[PDB]
């Protein structure tokens, strides 16, 4: 009944637990994880229809009232993020069936997979700050182990780096929760939002909001807090990397979004001009890194950084059109970055090399993969029949309506430069004569990538279907009074 | 509505092409592509009766109705002119490509898929009434043209040309999108025909929309300085060159300028920007077109020059909107001139490309210095080339007479509003001189001279008739609008002028009696005679001023600047990431810590930080003082320790004394768990110590760097002062009266830390159990799995 909201959290959790008992039986690992992920997708779709039909769904964990126990809240944005997470998880799991070798999946691989999706799905639906802390460490601990699993020298080194950074940011989130508890005295989102709005003219709230910016920008890579991410994402294997690029940096973006649309609304001018300048720096760093490299993984990594910057710039304007555009761009960018890492993995499987300058002439031997990557590149850029057009269109329109000409031109030129990076991959890798590779039949793993591509194309065609969910999400984001009268009954 | 299945029919047939291509192996696939443009052309002949008697055709297909986006379609005179051009020259280029390409040596299904995507995209560009739909069709045009230029992907220069054309036209298209969005905010709506009936100059977003739309429209139609991509798009197949770079894509910016002229030509920035950049690229391409040594580069710079002519006439036709002195109304003539030469250019330019394509695969070369006497070898294509070149030069019996005399008539009557504009026609005049030169040189170094029986290929150079069909039809249409200019004017060209100059015709008889005007002694006649005589006396002496012309053409170009600009951009970005991304973790920690300190201290210093209330503070007691002195001693001996065991045992002492604080601040559970966890963790540190490698170990002290010490003191004092500011301000109390009031009355417990951990907030204890489980499984996986 009303526990439907926990079915994105409970279903992978149970699954991860029962995958501990039989490590050496890889067939039943695959069967149980596949069936549970399909059930996760079905339950998340049912939750999205539930939050669409009647109102926002709130569940107290015990029978305890709203300030005093843990409350889980699913609005329409969190349900959309859960469904997007479920689709990405299913595609990455089937790619994991074809891609991960035998030895790495005898040692608890699918358990760690399910714990990572537990962490992200719990992070998108929570109503407490410290519970959100705990879900961040579930997510981060599973990401540490998935990064290090296999134990070659490269992933040892960058697991040390990645672990060091996330320990520092975890301690910083602890001290931020401590400061905010000393000011307010509560721990759930809605009641401390009410308490912050009861004393909104104090400077310490601005200082703690800037501290949350620093923490969540260490989580999802903002300038000047991005520096850990290139080597850390250059380390892991391909489906693990698709999980990381699809999911990990985008929960920091959602946390920034929830923080500045729910908690900190008084004295908005300083916080929003800070977000604007950090977002502009993030976009510039991302497009410079995308132009600079002749290496596929680095190109997709800096495209992650650039798209995060565009989303943060959409957050930095308190207009419903900009919020609508960054929600559209958020969903399609999660799906698209997971898709592009799976493409890069297939191309590396063919070429036995990651250098763009080493190989050419893949259209003459792999036409479906080539034209799929062509459509994926043009959908990443923002060409209008494809997915990522209406998001940046609404962002550009909301920036022109608020008199930001230069920043809108920065967004459009960033779209140009990210198109140049991915089309550099396409034109130097797929076109040309044949010199770099040897004919090797790919199998199986192409189909989850094609499934993601078909869903992205159908997303770009069918904006009118997927829009009223985003409209209810915008109606709850730009008005937190409905959020705090839904929880605090 | 029957036009919805006309706009989206080339896309469906582009879906169906490879089916017919690999399932019908006998018949050439282009024949199956052949009827559809024919059908569209015949369908587009069905609207002329409704457009002559000033009636328009409107259609709507909604796409996102809540974001207020549709595929609108609006059909009037200008859109019919462009649609008839697209479909007629499309069917002719399809026929020429049937007879040009081969069957068992060429991928043909790719060719006709790309071409038919381009045709559907261009028909969508022209017919569109919605701005976002227009931008969508614009982008599809750019992508399909990018595909068509690189048709031979196994050769380098095609990929260079496709990359450069892609980057330039995408840059223009994105700034075009920004201008469209600014215009749609300036007006209330998105549809073009409702932006006309509303005022837009009293709005701040009018000039940025003007500059961005104008920037994209100059980028598409190869204006100055953006003409750079069009001479390198000549590595395409010859039907691609003919169709795209004669009639369809290079006129899209022309269509946008002519379409939005009733909105933006009320300002002077639009009309003078358009006119001046048209004159500049006319003269610049007319100068540069005589340097080249192959046919297609000459025709590419020719295309750039006549596009500049058309857009300069569009600028003077924008000057028509302000005022006309006492019913003179002369500037409207410029509009007609533009539209006439627009239509005119398409026809002969298409034929000329087809001509050079023929002679290419009838000789093997296309350079000007190997092919000589081809008059009595190839008479029919010589006739077609002579007709096209004399029409391009601007000579009396062919089309170029009316085009050039209306051009000089429009330019001479436009200098009578400002004195500096007296500079403008004579500059344009020498452009025509330059024009004649290359056109004369074209024919006079293609077919004249003598035959070379040693380098050439074939004893018989007789061309097939099927290749020759479409240039004959284009040359016949050239001759027909030459000798009979009245019927095509009164049928097509007049409602185009009534479209471009909307809301301005209070009478309509002056335009009609100027269309019916053909002869009468004009002062522009001896101007054309002087063009002819000076081009004749300039061409005969051309091997004398040849070196001066070659070195002055070397003296200024624009591909040098673009190539070095991209080398600069990639090298600067690469040196940026080689500077700031060093790889050392110490440096990135310095950047993160410094940014943390800077943002927090600036946020504190920006405010005034009032209301320091020391009344919350508790009374200090001696035991906490002595224990604080103890853990300060352990902290100081763990930062200044020479060996690492000393830092390990000092971290242990810090842990046990934090446990003693937990005892002393009334926290028993914290003390128990803290003692056990610190004993286990210190055992793990001693595990990590004694397996250090014996080489390069050396047991050295902590190295002192001044920046690390400054950053560390700033971090500590920053979080200290934030803790003091937060703890001693205004506050709401807490929510723990409920937990001390309902631990036993509602739950079953007397302990309160444990009841919070398992009953009130027990939902997060489950996931810290999960964190410990992941940690143990990960330690097992790291130790046991050693695949390397
Ligand atoms: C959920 C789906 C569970 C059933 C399908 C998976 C198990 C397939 C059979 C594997 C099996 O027999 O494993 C035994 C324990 O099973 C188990 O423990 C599997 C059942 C798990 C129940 C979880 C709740 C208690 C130990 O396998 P073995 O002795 O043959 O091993 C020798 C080399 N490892
Ligand atoms: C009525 C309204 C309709 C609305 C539709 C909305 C959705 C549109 C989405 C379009 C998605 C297209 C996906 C790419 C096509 C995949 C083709 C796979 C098979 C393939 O490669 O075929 C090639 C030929 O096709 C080709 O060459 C064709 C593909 C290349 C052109 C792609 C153009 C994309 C334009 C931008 C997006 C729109 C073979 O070629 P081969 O010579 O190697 O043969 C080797 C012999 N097996
Ligand atoms: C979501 C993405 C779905 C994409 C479409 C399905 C992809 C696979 C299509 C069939 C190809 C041949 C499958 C052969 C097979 O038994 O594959 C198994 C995986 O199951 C599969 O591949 C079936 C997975 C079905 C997932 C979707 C279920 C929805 C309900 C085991 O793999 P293997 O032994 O063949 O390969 C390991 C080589 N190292
Ligand atoms: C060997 C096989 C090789 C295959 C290779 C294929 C490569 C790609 C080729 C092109 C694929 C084209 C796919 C076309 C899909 C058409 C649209 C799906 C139908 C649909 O219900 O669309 C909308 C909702 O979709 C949605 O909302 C679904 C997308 C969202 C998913 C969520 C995650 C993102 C509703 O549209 P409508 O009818 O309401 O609107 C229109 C006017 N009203
Ligand atoms: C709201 C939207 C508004 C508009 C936005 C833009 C829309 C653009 C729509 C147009 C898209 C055009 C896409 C064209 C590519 C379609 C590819 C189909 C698959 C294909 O080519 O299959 C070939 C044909 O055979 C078969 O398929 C089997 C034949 C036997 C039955 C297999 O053959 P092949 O391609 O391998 O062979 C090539 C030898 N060189
Ligand atoms: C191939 C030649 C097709 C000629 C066009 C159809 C016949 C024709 O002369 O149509 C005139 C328009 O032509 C046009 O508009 C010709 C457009 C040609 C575009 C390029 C191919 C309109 O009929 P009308 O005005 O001549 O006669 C009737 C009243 N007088
Ligand atoms: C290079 C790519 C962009 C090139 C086009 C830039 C268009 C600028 C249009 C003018 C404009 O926006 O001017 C004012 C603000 O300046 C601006 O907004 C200057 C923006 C400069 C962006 C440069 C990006 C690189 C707005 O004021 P106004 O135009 O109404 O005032 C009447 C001034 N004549
Ligand atoms: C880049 C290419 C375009 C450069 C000009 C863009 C800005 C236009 C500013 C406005 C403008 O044209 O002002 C006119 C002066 O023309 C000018 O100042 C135009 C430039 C003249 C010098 C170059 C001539 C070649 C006003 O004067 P008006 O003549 O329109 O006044 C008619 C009163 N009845
Ligand atoms: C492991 C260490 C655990 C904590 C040990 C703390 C010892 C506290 C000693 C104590 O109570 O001192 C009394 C208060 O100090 C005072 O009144 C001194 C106040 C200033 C304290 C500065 C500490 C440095 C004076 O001592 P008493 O009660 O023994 O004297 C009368 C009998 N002769
Ligand atoms: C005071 C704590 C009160 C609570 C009681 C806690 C008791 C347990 C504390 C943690 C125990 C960890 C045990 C680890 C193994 C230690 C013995 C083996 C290692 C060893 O001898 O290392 C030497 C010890 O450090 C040295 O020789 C220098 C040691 C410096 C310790 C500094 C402690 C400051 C505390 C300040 C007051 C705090 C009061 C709190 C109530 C380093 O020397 P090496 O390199 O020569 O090794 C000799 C090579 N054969
Ligand atoms: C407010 C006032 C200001 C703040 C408080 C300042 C307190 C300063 C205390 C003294 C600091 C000592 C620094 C030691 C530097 C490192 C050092 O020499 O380490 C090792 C010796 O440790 C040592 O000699 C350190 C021993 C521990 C320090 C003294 C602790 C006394 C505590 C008294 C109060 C107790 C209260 C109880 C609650 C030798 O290093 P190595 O590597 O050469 O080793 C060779 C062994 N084979
Ligand atoms: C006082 C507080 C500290 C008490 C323990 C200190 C002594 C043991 C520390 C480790 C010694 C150095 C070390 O790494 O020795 C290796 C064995 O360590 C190991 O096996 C590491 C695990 C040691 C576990 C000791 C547990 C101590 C009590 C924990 C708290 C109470 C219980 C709570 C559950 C032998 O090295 P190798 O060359 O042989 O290579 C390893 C394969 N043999």
């Amino acid at each position: 009944m009303s526990n439907l909201l926990l079915l994105p959290i409970v279903i992978p959790l149970v699954t991860a637990i029962v995958l501990i008992f039989f490590p050496k039986h890889v067939f039943w690992q695959r069967v149980v994880s596949l069936a549970a992920t399909v059930g996760l997708v079905v339950a998340s779709g049912a939750l999205l229809h539930r939050v669409h039909t009647d109102g926002i769904q709130t569940l107290n964990v015990g029978n305890w009232p709203a300030p005093f126990g843990i409350t889980l809240v699913s609005d329409s944005l969190s349900a959309l993020l859960v469904l997007t997470t479920s689709i990405i998880a299913l595609a990455c799991l089937v790619y994991s069936f074809y891609a991960i070798g035998h030895k790495r999946e005898t040692f608890y691989y699918y358990s760690f997979f399910q714990f990572l999706i537990v962490g992200v799905n719990g992070a998108f639906t929570t109503g407490d700050l410290f519970n959100l802390f705990v879900f961040f460490e579930v997510m981060l601990m599973s990401s540490y182990v998935l990064l290090v699993l296999g134990g070659t020298k490269i992933q040892l080194r960058e697991t040390i780096k990645y672990t060091l950074v996330n320990v520092i940011s975890s301690a910083l989130f602890v001290v931020a929760v401590a400061y905010l508890y000393a000011v307010t005295g509560t721990l759930n989102m809605a009641h401390l939002a009410d308490r912050i709005n009861a004393l909104g003219s104090s400077p310490i709230l601005t200082v703690i909001a800037v501290l949350f910016i620093i923490v969540f920008g260490l989580k999802g890579a903002i300038f000047p807090l991005y520096f850990w991410l290139p080597g850390a994402y250059y380390a892991p294997p391909t489906p693990v990397l698709a999980l990381f690029g699809g999911l990990l940096t985008k929960v920091g973006v959602y946390s920034i979004l929830r923080t500045f649309t729910l908690l900190f609304t008084h004295d908005a001018a300083y916080t929003h001009t800070l977000l604007a300048w950090l977002a502009l720096g993030t976009i510039i760093i991302g497009v410079i890194g995308a132009v600079a490299y002749n290496d596929m993984r680095y190109i997709v990594i800096y495209n992650i950084i650039a798209a995060v910057g565009v989303m943060i710039f959409g957050i930095s304007i308190m207009t419903p059109e900009s919020v609508e555009g960054t929600i559209f761009y958020l969903l399609q960018d999660m799906v698209m970055k997971a898709m592009l890492f799976l493409f890069v993995g297939i191309i590396f499987s063919i070429t036995r090399s990651n250098d763009i300058r080493s190989f050419s002439g893949l259209i003459t031997s792999y036409p479906l993969l080539g034209w799929a990557f062509f459509i994926a590149a043009l959908s990443l850029a923002g060409i209008p029949p494809l997915s990522g057009f209406i998001g940046k269109l609404l962002i550009v329109k909301a920036s022109f309506d608020a008199q930001l000409i230069f920043e809108a031109i920065v967004i459009l030129l960033s779209s140009l430069l990210v198109l140049y990076s991915v089309m550099k991959i396409f034109m130097n890798g797929f076109w040309g004569e044949k010199k770099g590779f040897e004919q090797k039949q790919v199998d199986g793993r192409l189909f989850p990538v094609l499934f993601l591509l078909v869903l992205s194309v159908a997303y770009g065609i069918g904006i009118e279907f997927v829009r009223p969910f985003v409209l209810d999400a915008v109606n709850v984001l730009v008005d937190p009074s409905m959020y705090i009268e839904a929880v605090l009954k | 509505p029957t036009l919805h299945i006309a706009m989206f029919a080339p896309f469906l047939l582009a879906l169906l092409v490879p089916f017919f291509y690999k399932c019908i192996r006998s018949l050439h696939v282009g024949w199956f592509v052949f009827p559809l443009p024919i059908a569209l052309f015949v369908y587009f002949l069905s609207y002329i009766d409704d457009v002559r008697n000033d009636e328009v055709i409107r259609a709507t297909m909604p796409w996102i109705p809540s974001l207020r986006i549709s595929f609108d379609a609006y059909v009037d005179g200008l859109s019919l002119l462009f649609a008839l051009l697209i479909t007629g020259i499309g069917s002719l280029v399809v026929l020429y490509s049937i007879y040009y390409l081969q069957k068992g040596k060429e991928p043909l299904g790719n060719f006709y898929v790309y071409l038919l995507l381009f045709m559907g995209a261009m028909l969508g560009v022209v017919l569109s009434d919605h701005l976002i739909a227009l931008y969508m069709f614009w982008e599809l045009t750019s992508i399909s043209s990018f595909l068509l230029i690189a048709y031979w992907f196994k050769r380098d220069r095609s990929r260079y040309g496709a990359q450069k054309s892609m980057l330039i036209t995408m840059f223009g298209g994105l700034l075009m999108l920004g201008g469209f969005v600014a215009l749609a905010i300036a007006g209330g709506t998105y549809n073009i025909r409702e932006l006309v009936h509303t005022p837009l100059t009293e709005h701040p977003l009018f000039i940025p929309a003007l500059v961005l739309i104008l920037f994209g429209a100059f980028t598409k139609s190869a204006q100055f300085p953006f003409y750079i991509w069009l001479p390198d798009a000549m590595e395409a197949p010859t039907p691609v060159s003919a169709y795209l770079h004669s009639a369809t894509m290079v006129k899209a910016g022309i269509y946008v300028i002519a379409r939005l002229t009733p909105i933006f030509a009320v300002s002077s920035v639009w009309v003078w920007t358009v006119a001046l950049v048209g004159l500049v690229t006319l003269c610049w391409a007319s100068f540069l077109a005589s340097k080249q040594t192959d046919l297609k580069a000459i025709l590419a710079y020719s295309t750039v020059s006549q596009l500049g002519l058309i857009t300069s006439l569009l600028g003077i036709g924008g000057l028509s909107f302000h005022y006309d002195g006492m019913g003179e109304n002369v500037f409207m003539v410029a509009v007609l001139a533009a539209i006439f030469h627009l239509f005119n250019h398409a026809t002969f330019k298409g034929s000329l490309f087809m001509v050079v394509g023929i002679v290419d695969h009838e000789t093997g070369t296309r350079d000007i210095r190997r092919l000589g006497g081809l008059m009595t070898i190839m008479p029919i294509t010589f006739t077609i080339a002579l007709i096209g070149s004399l029409s391009m030069a601007g000579l009396p019996p062919f089309n170029g007479f009316l085009s050039k005399e209306m051009f000089f008539t429009a330019m001479l009557r436009a200098k009578d509003v400002a004195g500096w504009a007296v500079i403008l026609p004579v500059v344009a005049w020498v452009a025509s001189i330059f024009t004649f030169l290359y056109s004369a040189l074209l024919v006079s170094r293609t077919f004249f001279g003598t035959y070379k029986p040693h380098v050439l290929k074939k004893e018989a150079h007789e061309a097939p008739f099927g290749m020759l069909i479409a240039p004959i039809v284009l040359a016949s249409l050239v001759v027909f609008i030459g000798f009979v200019p009245n019927v095509l004017s009164d049928s097509v060209l007049a409602p185009a002028v009534y479209a471009v100059l909307y809301g301005l015709f209070a009478p309509n008889e002056a335009l009609d009696v100027h269309i019916s005007h053909w002869h009468g002694f004009t002062p522009e006649l001896f101007m054309t005679i002087g063009v002819l005589l000076f081009g004749l006396v300039l061409y005969r002496t051309f091997p004398k001023w040849k070196k001066i012309y070659y070195r002055l053409s070397e003296r200024m170009s624009l591909n040098f600047f673009y190539d070095q600009s991209f080398v600069w951009m990639e090298r600067g970005a690469r040196s940026f990431i080689s500077r700031v991304m060093n790889g050392s973790m110490r440096t990135y920690l310095m950047y993160i810590f410094t940014s943390l300190v800077a943002l927090l201290l600036f946020t504190i210093g920006w405010h005034e930080q009032w209301h320091i209330d020391l009344s919350r503070l508790a009374h200090v007691r001696v035991y906490e003082v002595v224990l604080a002195i103890g853990i300060l001693a352990a902290t100081v001996t763990t930062v200044i320790a020479k060996s690492r065991l000393t830092a390990i045992v000092s971290l242990g002492a810090v842990g046990y004394a934090v446990a003693l604080f937990f005892v002393l601040f009334r926290a028993p559970d914290l003390a128990l768990t803290q003692l056990v966890i610190e004993t286990i963790s210190v055992a793990l540190f001693l595990l990590c110590f004694y397996h250090l490698p014996k080489f390069t170990q050396k047991q050295e002290s902590v190295r002192f760097h001044l920046g690390n010490a400054l950053v560390s003191l700033a971090v500590g004092m920053t979080m200290s002062i934030i803790a003091f500011l937060a703890y001693a301000g205004k506050h709401f109390d807490s929510i723990s009266q409920y937990y001390v009031d309902n631990t036993y009355e509602k739950a079953a417990g007397k302990n309160m830390v444990n009841v919070i951990l398992v009953d009130f907030r027990g939902f997060d204890t489950l996931f810290e159990i999960c964190v410990l489980a992941i940690a143990a499984l990960g330690i097992y996986a790291m130790v046991k799995l050693r695949l390397a």
